[PDB]
């Protein structure tokens, strides 16, 4: 019986003294003990079946937060905290929504309902001025206990949330990585008991993932939309935060009057004459330019974009590179915007795109995602199949697109394109892409000719214009 | 059947409660086609008859039909009304005192006949409705009331003091009963 | 007697008198009758702690005036609205006449307030019989201590 059960701590592993014999691990390895990783304490549905259990002798019992006050949430994310209340840390870990729905209000409110001593992993200042801005009901004496703990200063017991920090590691002050061993797990180097992860798909990279691993970590809770990148690490992330509570939010529950309904394309673009030469000769990082600058799916991309600035929609295209971006952006006499753009420039053109009826198409490259109070609009066009995420792609439109009006409550009032080039690599991105987005709910179709580009001016009317684009891109 | 002639002057509700989506379609839509099926089945069961056909929508009255013995008019006026559909409230009165003007004229051995399909709870009439349904019962004008879902104790009145068809609906099964019920022949 | 007494103890409590019991009519099915509870429908819906509700105008605005109002709006028959006071009567419906400009229903109701006069009453309960949503035990509102008690 587990009344003198011993239980400790040895460089990244737990090793447990005259044992109780628990289910599901390796006997005698070494020793007459029981030895796991750190990182395994979260499988207690193991023990929890064999109806087994075990007591923190570690404890230290100072003071919590009780955050009293209650708020509102939407009828989805109430219904996934009610879950979670449900489920219990044996069956929870990860929760799944938009970038721009109200996960800053799911962080506060999941601190607030799990109530114990917590520490907040984010990604950058802004994203902890936002939380600071949703947390203002709960702030203990709204301003005089509120602080930013990270490379400048720390102070006071709350903050962002409970006490905030970044992921980094540059140095002694990046704090999260550097602070791995001082402070965080109730049952060993007890201070702390809660991890609140934003951006939660940041963490299961190569060095990161020791931060997570390196500790028993009692309660863990991940917030995302991006989720992983091309390569899917996303079998690590229900061993290292816990498995996945919740992923839907279709808007198919959000129809009428609600949010969008997006009419999804993809578009294959023919490939026009010396592009694909120099495609399939050249095997360099420079292939991935023929592609996005083909000039007959430029053709397509301006075709599209006279459409919609006839109807007056307001639209954002994406370029994945700088200079994709003013090679489109220039040639199209759109502004654009990009991480050398200054504030002062881009407050102007964000609030020129939102509110003048002169200024209807945007280009912008990666800066947005992840991070940029991306504007409002009603279309979305990406140039290329890019390399950073079909999940990113989703976040992305689901963060910008809305309904135009009039029209707020039928199959689609609002538009997305990706244009491909046929007969290149650009191809491969679709088969997943296509089974991802209808998997997320979406109506989506392919569009694989346009015989009404054949009657309007457009670029690239010739063979020797095209030659003048070809000769600037092999430079 | 033979044995005498009947006038009925068919009113219907075109208030915006009979856009309702809770009897077929809607209201509206579930009314006329059905009430196009009981034309036919009442002109074959009463080959020498009359019908006319009024409204009450937008708080006031309409002749969708005037008063005739060919069946053709009143299925082609049923057809024709649903495309401009129903808004608005009742005009009740102003709808008796078109269908009495007309009922007046008729002679002695021949019926007289209101059938009303009423989907609303009052109606917009300033004038004094019950010296209208004294008068009725003097002229031996018979109204009816087939209402959706609703009781509302004036109507309910003036169907009994006229001469005791007051009747509820709940399905377009229902109404189809309901309709050929009426479509049944008077004593002679 | 009262009508319903069937748990039977409250009259032997103020009595201090133990009676002979009996229940004397043969009942009809519970069908023909239906008495619901309402309180809210999804999480968010946290407005009625009432812990001041004479105060507490969150509450009020919310599922007190607006569930009356979707309730009504949507059952369209002849409904009486019964109040614990008069001052919720007078902050729930905006009415003709409201106690502010921030009050949370908008809809054709009648009024049953202090100063009565029995023939003023029987008015109101001539509409309500009548026709339409309003009137005495109508689209109304009454308190339930009030008058409206004696019925017709």
């Amino acid at each position: 019986i587990p009344m003198d059960l011993f239980d400790f701590y040895e460089q990244m592993d737990k090793d447990e003294e005259e044992e109780e014999e628990t289910q599901t691990v390796s006997f005698e390895v070494k020793q007459e003990m029981i030895e796991e990783l750190q990182k395994r304490c979260i499988h207690l549905e193991y023990p929890l079946l064999a109806e087994y259990d075990f007591r923190n002798d570690s404890v230290n019992p100072d003071i919590n937060i009780d955050l009293k006050p209650t708020a509102v949430l939407r009828p989805y994310q109430e219904k996934s905290l009610r879950k979670m209340f449900g489920n219990g840390r044996a069956r929870s870990g990860v929760i799944v929504l938009p970038c721009g729905a109200g996960k800053s209000l799911v962080g506060v409110t999941a601190a607030c309902t799990v109530r114990k001593r917590c520490l907040v992993l984010g990604n950058s200042a802004v994203s902890v001025e936002q939380w600071k801005a949703q947390f203002k009901m709960w702030s203990t004496i709204d301003d005089s206990q509120i602080c930013r703990f990270t490379s400048d200063a720390k102070d006071k017991p709350i903050g962002c949330s409970v006490a905030i920090s970044t992921y980094s590691m540059l140095g002694h002050t990046t704090k999260r990585s550097w602070e791995a061993e001082r402070v965080m797990e109730w049952l060993k180097t007890q201070e702390w008991g809660l991890m609140i992860l934003d951006e939660v798909h940041t963490i299961p990279a190569k060095m990161f993932r020791r931060v997570l691993t390196i500790v028993q970590a009692h309660c863990k809770l991940g917030l995302t939309a991006t989720l992983v990148r091309e390569d899917d690490k996303i079998v690590d992330l229900n061993f290292l935060i816990g498995p996945k509570l919740y992923e839907a939010n279709w808007m198919e529950l959000q129809n009428n009057g609600y949010i969008a309904k997006v009419q999804c394309a993809e578009v294959w673009c023919p490939m026009s004459p010396e592009f694909y030469r120099e495609y399939v000769a050249i095997k360099t990082k420079k292939r991935i330019l023929l592609y996005t600058m083909n000039p007959n799916k430029f053709r397509a991309c301006q075709f599209l974009i006279k459409f919609h600035e006839r109807r007056n929609d307001k639209i954002i295209v994406f370029a994945d590179n700088v200079f994709a971006l003013k090679e489109y952006a220039i040639r199209l006499n759109k502004p654009y915007i990009y991480g050398p753009t200054s504030q002062g420039e881009r407050m102007q053109i964000l609030q020129n795109f939102k509110h003048n009826p002169k200024i209807n198409t945007i280009f912008i490259s990666k800066v947005g995602d992840t991070s940029f109070d991306l504007p409002e609009a009603n279309v979305l066009i990406q140039i290329s199949s890019h390399g950073g995420s079909r999940r990113q792609e989703a976040q992305r439109l689901g963060r910008v697109l809305r309904a135009k009006k009039g029209m707020v409550a039928e199959e689609y009032n609002a538009f997305f394109y990706s244009l491909v080039s046929q007969d290149t690599q650009e191809m491969a991105y679709s088969t997943k892409r296509q089974r991802f987005l209808v998997d997320q709910g979406y109506s989506f179709k392919v569009i694989t000719k346009l015989a009404g580009m054949e009657e309007e001016d457009l670029a690239f009317s010739t063979k020797e214009e095209q030659q003048q684009l070809l000769q600037k891109v092999l430079a | 059947r033979l044995g005498m002639m009947r006038h009925l002057y068919v009113v219907v509700d075109g208030s915006r409660t009979m856009e309702d989506q809770d009897l077929k379609p809607n209201r509206l839509t579930c009314t006329l086609k059905l009430l196009e099926y009981f034309v036919e089945e009442y002109f074959d069961q009463n080959p020498i008859s009359q019908i006319g056909i009024i409204v009450t929508k937008s708080k006031r009255a309409e002749k969708l039909t005037e008063l005739s013995g060919n069946p053709r008019k009143h299925i082609t006026s049923l057809k024709k009304a649903v495309d401009m559909t129903c808004h608005g409230e009742p005009s009740l009165y102003n709808s008796l005192s078109i269908a009495m003007q007309t009922l007046k004229h008729m002679p002695g051995h021949t019926s007289r006949e209101v059938l009303i399909i009423f989907s609303s709870l009052t109606t917009c009439d300033p004038s004094n409705i019950y010296d209208l349904i004294k008068t009725l019962k003097a002229a031996k004008i018979r109204v009816s009331v087939i209402g959706l879902s609703a009781e509302v104790r004036v109507c309910t009145v003036l169907a009994r003091e006229t001469g005791g068809t007051y009747h509820v609906i709940l399905d377009e099964s229902h109404y189809k009963e309901l309709l050929t019920h009426h479509v049944s022949p008077p004593p002679a | 007697t009262s009508g319903t007494l069937s748990p039977l103890d409250i009259y032997p409590k103020i009595l201090d008198f133990h009676p002979v019991t009996m229940a004397t009519f043969t009942m009809t099915l519970a069908r023909v009758c239906l008495c619901p509870m309402i309180i809210g429908r999804g999480n968010d819906q946290v407005a009625i702690s009432s812990k001041f509700e004479t105060r507490e105008d969150i509450a009020v605005i919310r599922n007190y005036g607006n569930l009356l109002l979707e309730m009504s709006a949507v059952v369209p028959d002849g409904i009486v609205a019964f109040f614990t006071s008069y001052q919720y009567m007078e902050s729930t419906v905006a009415s003709w006449y409201e106690q502010g400009i921030l009050e949370n229903i908008q809809r054709n109701k009648l009024l049953f307030i202090e100063t009565q006069d029995g023939a003023e009453t029987s008015v109101a309960l001539e509409k309500y019989q009548e026709a339409c949503e309003n009137g005495r035990g109508a689209i109304l509102l009454s308190v339930a201590r009030g008058k409206v008690s004696e019925g017709i």
